[PDB]
DNA sequence: TCATAATGGAGCACCAGATTCTACCAAAAGTGTATTTGGTAACTGCTCCATCAAAAGGCAGGTTCAGCTGAATTCAGCTGAACCTGCCTTTTGTTGGAGCAGTTTCTAAATACACTTTTGGAAGAACAGGCAGAGA
DNA sequence: TCTCTGCCTGTTCTTCCAAAAGTGTATTTAGAAACTGCTCCAACAAAAGGCAGGTTCAGCTGAATTCAGCTGAACCTGCCTTTTGATGGAGCAGTTACCAAATACACTTTTGGTAGAATCTGGTGCTCCATTATGA
């Protein structure tokens, strides 16, 4: 029981894009779908990358290049500058 | 209750149509209605049999969307809102 | 004893970096994972699902609605060239299509 | 009687179906193909209702996706009807036929 | 011994199959990369039967449903028949 | 100590069930492996193996050479209904295509 | 002098080039062109021998399984000529163009 | 080094001919070459940029047969023959 | 559907480049313990799926009936093919220089692995706001 | 492709429990430096075979016309679906008490990889066919 989902990370994040308009629990299915479907095709790629080269460790560089051979053009350009931008502030900490 | 049988004619020509015109479709041949069964009972036949073998290897007797999720993107054929 | 913060925070970031590096461990990619390695995936996903979610909230606008809806989702997607090409072996179900009739097809 | 001339209606019929997106088989046929199909590779399987809903919503999606390659062949054919060829064209370039 | 192929095995089951016939250096290659791909296949799809059940262990019942899933018809069939065989063979000795 | 033997011999395979073990437990694949899941997969592989080398080995004999080349490996493969599905996605380096000349396009 | 009638070549060289597997570019301007297109990496790529006839191999594949769509396409337009609507036609159907 | 000289051209006519010989073509349009070429330099930037990325990743100056063969495999067009 | 060219297949001899086939050796697979955990094996709740029954109401099925589209026939020009020169560009064989991809120590990041501690997120219930259902 | 109703459902507050956070240590892993040998790149040259261009011209493509087939559009009917409402039980998921079985660790031996040499198969000239293609 209690099985877990993006649920309300994806409605924090629609409230910030939109944050008078509401997602029906539908639309949250396919969001969750899109999150574990993306998420899944990020972490095969970078555990193949990780394997390619030799390694053992999955680390940012896995995942940066992970994204730029699955993400097209502009939107591999913004999630690469995402999270870059994201592992600087956390690391800052 | 009877075993059933020949349930691909219930696949109706206006059936048929209606997913012909959301495809775009002005005309159709008369002819494109068993066509369109036999392409459908393919399609259903290769993903329902990916999807009873996940039923089965998990030992289950009731085949649930998760199987089905899973035999269609084992195909290539992804599809949301039913889980994952 | 620090009071604890969520790594999500650290990065300033709405997706778990807590859960998306348990699921990486959990996932079998490999035998270790990095510190930055679920901040940089929860980053990337918060940003794809902010991108969708902003088209389908256009849609939803332009239909007059005020809730986003599998068919808001699937217009956002299919009217979007990234998205499309990112999300083109998906079906979405109760997206339906594009309205789009080939010319030729119109009255002559 | 009034009559509309032959693709007037057919047009009107592909903004509607092309505007909406319920299902356009009847969901009581199609699960009695599910389960007649399913037979074949075990007897007495159950079906959850929403094993059969992901089945049509993925077969409705595909058979719609595979008119609209049929109607792009039935137009590069110089053609407006849609013809078991076309459709044999369009999934032989798919790769789903031989 | 710094790198690892197939060749050998390749080499014996030629000669079991066909005791007079030899292979070429790229039909060999080619053999190995068939060998390679194909075990990603079934290990892959294996991995993912065993976390859809929320298993630990890849068995030789992951094996067979891999098998199941990727081979077509009468190659699945026959796959399946060798395996069970050789799983028998094993356990008995 | 027993002398060894191997786990091949065992199952009476002429793949490698050691080496199929260690490379399933290095892929990552799960957390632990069974003692017949390396057995099994030798067993496929060298079933498959075995398919095509019989029938590029045909394909072989048929050309009158005595050793397999990519050309027979392609003919073989292309030729038989459940290869050329399983491979049909797969590119066969110097294998070329199989001779198919459509009707439409021979000589009246 | 002898003429052979329109066609008469062409299919000895279908024959020809389906019996055979060489590649059909030639080596030193697939190279250029592979290095020039290498954009990507601005600049000062270096490429194994083997990594661009891996590139050779799988672009000769590719334009080979192609023009078989191609050819489908044209003869289901009842053409024996193959234009570019034939490839645009293949490689939409394929999924390519978008 | 670096080279930017219009060797798409180096993709000649009979060149694109006999490809279109090896897919059973016998009757081309004279507008299949320059066709045939813009097709072969997107599929070739495609499969070079992720080599390139594969390379990069590798922090290497040189692409390999193996960085090749597995943007190859990534863009659903494995290749047998290079070390896969 | 009779003879003349042009082509592709098919014998032979001569290599020469690739396969086989040996030897060493080192990496990795068996052997055999302990040992720990994952995974059956009962044994229940509890959900959910499968039959039934039965009213509307919508949808599908079968008939016209006519318009329009697919299919054929013809015709003409266009464009592609086949061929022959003359050029040029590739292919191959050499150097040589340089870069760079792998191989070895060593160290120091960084990751994993344990506790307790708090916090966040997943069940539930309560409630009002979309929006589907109808009014021309 | 038009306002106002009434239900469905999204939003939002309480539990509590699973999990994520902080220390505190231990240890593989990966980065850094160096070093070597392996390609890779880059010129020079030199045959020769692809290629580019120009010329005929034969066949294909496209346009125009006709006309028959067929298939949309509309209208009756019949039917079947669909939406409640039961209910029977089938099976799925969760909780324990094991225990088989997989991991982990030395240790040994073997097996598979890497050189190295020999043969020998396939290619490559020459040559002799046997088809095919092409007009009187």
């Amino acid at each position: 029981t209690r099985k877990e989902s993006y649920s309300i990370y994806i409605y924090k994040v629609l409230k910030q894009v939109h944050p008078d308009t509401g997602i029906s629990s539908k639309a949250m299915s396919i969001m969750n779908s899109f999150v574990t479907d993306i998420f899944e095709r990020i972490a095969s790629e970078a555990s193949r990358l990780a394997h390619y080269s030799k390694r053992s460790t999955i680390s940012s560089r896995e995942i940066q290049t992970a994204v730029r051979l699955l993400l097209p053009g502009e939107l591999a350009k913004h999630a690469v500058s995402e999270g870059t931008k994201a592992v600087t502030k956390y690391t800052s900490s | 209750r009877k075993v059933l049988r020949d349930n691909i004619q219930g696949i109706t020509k206006p059936a048929i149509r209606r997913l012909a015109r959301r495809g775009g479709v002005k005309r159709i041949s008369g002819l494109i209605y068993e066509e369109t069964r036999g392409v459908l009972k393919v399609f259903l036949e290769n993903v329902i049999r990916d999807a009873v073998t996940y039923t089965e290897h998990a030992k289950r007797k009731t085949v649930t969307a998760m199987d089905v999720v899973y035999a269609l993107k084992r195909q290539g054929r992804t599809l949301y809102g039913f889980g994952g | 004893r620090a009071k604890a913060k969520t790594r999500s925070s650290r990065a300033g970031l709405q997706f778990p970096v807590g859960r998306v590096h348990r699921l990486l461990r959990k996932g079998n990619y490999s035998e270790r994972v990095g510190a930055g390695a679920p901040v940089y995936l929860a980053a990337v996903l918060e940003y794809l699902t902010a991108e969708i979610l902003e088209l389908a909230g256009n849609a939803a606008r332009d239909n007059k609605k005020t809730r986003i809806i599998p068919r808001h989702l699937q217009l956002a997607i299919r009217n979007d060239e990234e998205l499309n090409k990112l999300l083109g072996r998906v079906t979405i179900a109760q997206g339906g299509v594009l309205p789009n009739i080939q010319a030729v097809l119109l009255p002559k | 009687p009034h009559r509309y001339r032959p693709g007037t209606v057919a047009l009107r019929e592909i903004r509607r179906y092309q505007k909406s997106t319920e299902l356009l088989i009847r969901k009581l046929p199609f699960q009695r193909l599910v389960r007649e199909i399913a037979q074949d590779f075990k007897t007495d399987l159950r079906f959850q209702s929403s094993a059969v809903m992901a089945l049509q919503e993925a077969c409705e999606a595909y058979l719609v996706g595979l008119f609209e390659d049929t109607n792009l062949c039935a137009i590069h054919a110089k053609r407006v009807t849609i013809m078991p060829k076309d459709i044999q064209l369009a999934r032989r370039i798919r790769g789903e036929r031989a």
